[PDB]
């Protein structure tokens, strides 16, 4: 599991990978990691798939629940709270097995700069949540990697499509150094996910462009 | 006798949904329309309970802000416990009649209020539009055409009888429920729309220049 | 005087069943048959219990709709506990009249509703169903032939009882069933039948174009 | 019958209400001002529920400072919860009137105070200051430009209907509301501003010489 | 009537209030003294609360000896908790406010008990002392000069506002309090004295040859 | 009516007092004497409460005795935890005074008893005897010479007023006891001491052959 | 124990063997495994009996009754969604010693082509579900062989016979490779039990027609 | 640390150190251990520096709380037993580490004789309390050194000043022969606090007088 | 982690580092571990970031919920008690690892001399707090070589500027001599926080100040 994220000019980019492993043997080959939480918000949790799933439809549930309720939706600051309390409350389960960490993307709409509302939050083991300042985050089994690759590629990064090029590369690089973190499959056509938060909202990223770019990086590697 | 204090209990919910706001809700070719007379901009009688779900009340605010805000716990929990597309408008009309009917037994004063609980069907899938309606004593109806809530209802529902055509544009719809409202200005006007054709959430907001401009 | 409490609440209930419509159940060769005049599409005054137990109310929706959830919850919880076989349409009916009669005397506004219990033989097995009438105060009844609830119960049981034939097929029964209750169209009518041919569960709903046709 | 009790609880209200000293709240140009008939020093009837929320009442001194104690932990327990910014007045507003509405109902004496709750912008930012008045049934109303509170509010409210001038400076809205008020001294007088213009905390007490010198 | 019920529970409580003896608190320039009428030598009608913190009451023993209880492990409790110099005065008399206005508001019987808190500066500290007066229905005030309590208190009021000096001595304030509340010897007077110039507790009861020299 | 429900509860215990034996409890040189009218041997209205705090009552068997074991379990509890010598017949009458007011305020019949604490000084120790008296309402004096309770009390204590000699002894004490309680016999009298003199545990019964000498 | 399932056009097929052993020893060789939930769902569990039988039951019980009070089915969503609830709600007893792991096989008439209409959900451990986009799952002791015999069988897969025989030989597969799933036993006549799954509804398929096919493929492997 | 009591003819006289380690490492060199509990007790507690001031200040607060109430103070058993009862509820914590042992000085106002109303009670671990009646006392790491000085010291002992000189000796012993107890520091001029109780009540011993004493047995010992 | 504290004649300043790390693992080059938590008070938390943020919270929210409450502030007694009982009800966690280690510093506005009115207040594990009359203090992993760098420069404090310019040394120095404190990054741009308290308030120092004397302090150590 590995799940990068990384601002560009006037967004955010949020990719991970597809496979999901029982040990050594491979139990799943088209999961998806990313989820659009609200219309400018994604959030990817690596670890347990069960937990992951589970804390990504509570955490939808309790934002959409507070939007109905107050008429107003959380402040990113409020929306960051909540997952840190939701993290810090399986800690006694997560020594127990069930472990997830969570990224958050977002699009701040009440930034004063609008080029410069993308938002990258890392939460650790304790709960504690950091804003990353660097412009690129990771998390997963394969997290060192594709951080270290996204050190190197970062000068790169100058709109959208430039943004999505190297968290697929980076992701590659995960998939790489790591065998828990699944590579692009040309054989099966299963391609890692992505979601692009912009001033219009959060959007999927089509698999056709996902494909191009990776065949693109497969290429440039042979 | 418990014969004269229910009259009396009655009598009193019935007072009070009289002297308030006027509410209509009626369906046209895209969805449903609410359209209330409300003078305030913060204190608002139309909501959102759940993607294809709305809610339209008429009386105290308190009271039917309570009934809102519990519909909105039971409608979400609902769909975290089951799925999203197992939450219907009948359960929740059926659970806001029964909870009206148990406030007004037991409890020391009886809710002046009266709601409608409006569904949609889900994106690209055809439907027709229902509306429930529900008394302060839970006794709850199907309207297939329209709903009129608060106040003196026989001269909106006659109008609305009179000018309602099955079908009608959205335009057409919030100037029909306009002048059977009548019988009023861009503001002291609340607006929204149960919209089929959107994805996932229906409800939508019609305020401002939009409302203006479509009026 | 607490006799006076007691006959001004009996009073009360029967003016709220009295204001409602009928329900005629009655058995023929193949079942039960139940057939309700309602309007409504959505609430459904008639509803299976279990396997070979169907239920079916006249009165208040929200009261009898709880009792309808109470009923499903004990057959099923009893059900699970020993055997599916092991529920008998006499024991929801003892339950139910436990529990009417604990609401009447202790509640403070009674429910004003009748409620019929049906059961049918099991398949492949010969036994002649069972009706029993309960009534707002807890008192049960075991009717042989037919059970009529709610409005005024006289006029239609006497055509019942006039035009009642034994071991009736399914459109003979619903024709007299109908002329007795208009004493109606397609819509505005609810007819179910617990039919004792079906494998394991005997409820089936009749409406739309069988309805139509069979009519 | 328990409606002669409603209006018995209500005109008791309404007295308690009535024999008190008058609170103004008005909106100026640097936020929103509260003037008081406070002839004590130790007693407070205008406090700070949050970092632009302010709070003021009128009536029995420990019914509101009752309220004005729940509505600082309701405050501080949200922020805590979601954010700092997500408290909003609108929610305290509503919190008051639902548990007012509450009181009147149930407790054995209503309580005899009616609150004003006022909201400015936050820093670096436009928007009108909100006011809402909740009084002692629950009901909550929206008020444009300023709510007065307690004794006889008729002629203050002519006043300042007549003398009211938006965007005005602090020095004449204070000159406009003791001018409506009087129909008092430097001392009997209690003065708090919500200043738009501080950085975290709008709350400011304007008492001692400032006072004596600004009015 | 509720509003029957109030006024004959107020009437009551006055009654109560009025067939009582009557206590005096007046500020002097050492600090605050309170002079009572207690025949008895073991039931005191004057003690101490906090550090710089007294308390007097009029009315049945038993009702205010509780208050005096409460009030003590109230303030010891919030000492304990922030600070010792965190517990004032004006604490005090809100808590008991608040715990009045309860009892008399739900209590079978009100509170036939008339208190006052009386506070003190700090050691090498100036600050005029501060009094506050709680009646039975939970009302606050804020008395700058001196509190009278139980019994006909319009004489002794009198007599206390014609005969009041500020800045008295120990001796003269005494005197004073006394030929006030004659309209006593040695017996059959409680005296005690709140003194600021004690370093950590004020509280100081003046009994025997020490009040027989001074009278 | 508050004030009527407590003027026909305070008449109720005043009767229930009245038509009961009287109990003398008089102060002499060794001591505290209590003397009562008690055919009965086994059921006895004077009782020892701790080391030197002795008790007497005079009304309902079952409430005082009631009211005894509550003092007994009190004081022993009290002694328990901070010591012996920390126990004093002020608090058991404190306590007294609190249990009996609100027993006549809250509960369904107010107690018909009328109470007594006496405590004397320790061993090797000067110190006048104290009594204090409750009543039925939670009323607590203080009485430096006798105490009469019960019946027709005015003969008893203006036969205890000319009579009653300080320092009288033992048998004096007792005479003029008995002539004031005639105003009987050895049977048909209960006669206890609390003794200064003995060294821990000052109550002692007088009965039988002794008392028959001493009197 | 072992539980096949498989999709074909137009339906699925759901397949389960007959024996039941405690350490080395037999105890039951005619145990059903394959419960009918549903009108248009199938599920089979695998572990120990008593919680497998528990399971079924109860799950069979909550959807019945939520049926008769909602009068409308639950969606395939609420159903999986129920499973992967309990599944969650016994790891507690599962690390005790009472394992049970769910497979459920479905039709869903809500779906817009009725050819790709059938739907596998496997379950794991944690609670967490997946569904099958390959064609096939199996789960039990002998699910690996099983998968791994489907893998080079199912191109043959293209109506409901040739599923339900490429069905039949996975589990003579995973009976031939593990001792603890039981092989056709022609001496007592007893063969594994089927469910097929189409528009129709669900039905039992015939003991002869899987004793046919048992036959067939013995005579094919001698 | 180190908290020594002795009575001499017509009070009592109470002091104790000003060290407070965490290990081997000195992390307080002016910490009050005696207290002024009220106007003729004073306390002083040995262990952990926290549990002892929170005993200090809740016995102090209990004390003065009875007093308030009843209208009379405790005697002299009566405050003994509250201080057993303090000590014997801390067990639990106290084997958790969060050990402390008090020593009560008093002056028995209610005593016949003026001239040896003075009492030193000593606790143990268990809550048991005993009235010293060889005139002297010791608590601390370093007691035992304490009471050995004092056992030889105690024969000088005549009035306040020698009490007081005989307790600031007996405080330098145990400092010499442990190094937990901090001993008179004559380049920050601390010295060790003392408290006299006597028949006009319990007063703190001016720095001065400490001083004074201290460096005079030092120059004594040099 | 460290943070350091100082007084200077007229009030105090507190300073902190910006690393954070899990065991060899840098994770955060930007943290901000001094928070002004009053008018007149400031915080600063060393140990796990997650429970230092969450304190630093909690204890500004309870000052200010008192303060809205009873219309007046604590007393700096109250706000070192509650400090103490917040720290006390930790142990549990900190058993766990969850410990959080707070140093306190305050301007006492009710002080008679103004010159003397700044306060430090430490803090051990058992929730035991003194306030330290050495004049500094340090809290974290490097708070030994920082203690012993202030003992030494202490002389030199007779100013605002010249305590400020003490603490950066002393924050220099620890991070010299310990690997999990960060020193001034000349690269990033990052410079250790600082907060600054005197009788008009608590600022917070402007990075361009910190950085010129961390830029002067490392040309005089070259």
């Amino acid at each position: 599991t590995t799940i990068v994220a990384l601002k560009y000019p006037g967004g955010v980019v949020m990719a991970g990978d597809r496979r999901s492993t029982q040990g050594n043997m491979i139990s799943g080959r088209d999961v998806r990691k990313v989820y659009i939480t609200d219309d400018y918000t994604a959030t990817g949790i690596a670890g347990t798939a069960a937990v992951a799933v589970e804390f990504a439809r509570l955490y939808a549930v309790e934002l959409e629940h507070y939007e109905k309720l107050e008429g107003v939706p959380l402040t990113f600051a409020g929306k960051i709270n909540r997952l840190a309390i939701m993290v810090r409350g399986n800690l006694a389960a997560a020594m127990q097995g069930l472990l997830a960490l969570p990224l958050l993307a977002g699009y701040d709409i009440h930034a004063s700069d609008p080029q410069s509302a993308g938002r990258i939050v890392s939460f650790d083991a304790a709960g504690g949540w950091n804003i990353e300042e660097e412009g690129y985050q990771a998390v997963g089994s394969g997290s060192l990697f594709a951080k270290s690759s996204m050190k190197k590629l970062y000068s790169q990064v100058t709109d959208g499509d430039s943004g999505l090029r190297v968290a697929v590369e980076a992701l590659y690089d995960a998939a790489d150094d790591d065998s828990a973190t699944g590579g692009p499959d040309l054989v099966r056509g299963i391609f890692p996910t992505a979601v692009i938060i912009d001033a219009d909202g959060a959007v999927d990223v089509p698999e056709s462009r996902i494909a191009e770019l990776a065949r693109a990086i497969i290429e440039s590697r042979s | 006798s418990p014969e004269q204090a229910m009259r009396e209990r009655s009598e009193l919910a019935r007072k009070g949904i009289a002297r308030a706001k006027s509410v209509v809700a009626l369906a046209y070719a895209g969805g449903v329309l609410f359209v209330a007379e409300n003078p305030s901009r913060s204190l608002q009688k139309i909501s959102e309970l759940y993607d294809r779900v709305g809610f339209a009340a008429a009386g105290k605010f308190n009271e039917f802000d309570n009934l809102r805000r519990g519909g909105i716990q039971f409608a979400d929990t609902r769909g975290y416990a089951y799925d999203r597309r197992d939450v219907t408008g009948r359960q929740l009309a059926n659970v806001y009649a029964q909870t009206l009917g148990t406030i007004f037994t037991e409890q020391a004063k009886p809710y002046e209020v009266e709601l409608c609980v409006a569904e949609v069907a889900h994106y690209g899938e055809t439907k027709r539009p229902e509306l429930y309606r529900i008394t302060y004593d839970g006794s709850i109806a199907d309207e297939p055409h329209f709903v009129v809530m608060g106040g003196t209802t026989e001269p909106i529902a006659n109008a609305l009888k009179e000018s309602y055509a099955e079908n009608a544009s959205l335009t057409d719809a919030l100037r029909i429920a306009v002048a059977a409202l009548r019988a009023l200005g861009v503001a002291s006007l609340e607006v929204a729309v149960l919209d089929a054709n959107r994805p996932r959430r229906a409800f939508r907001r019609i305020t401002g220049s939009a409302l203006q401009a479509l009026l």
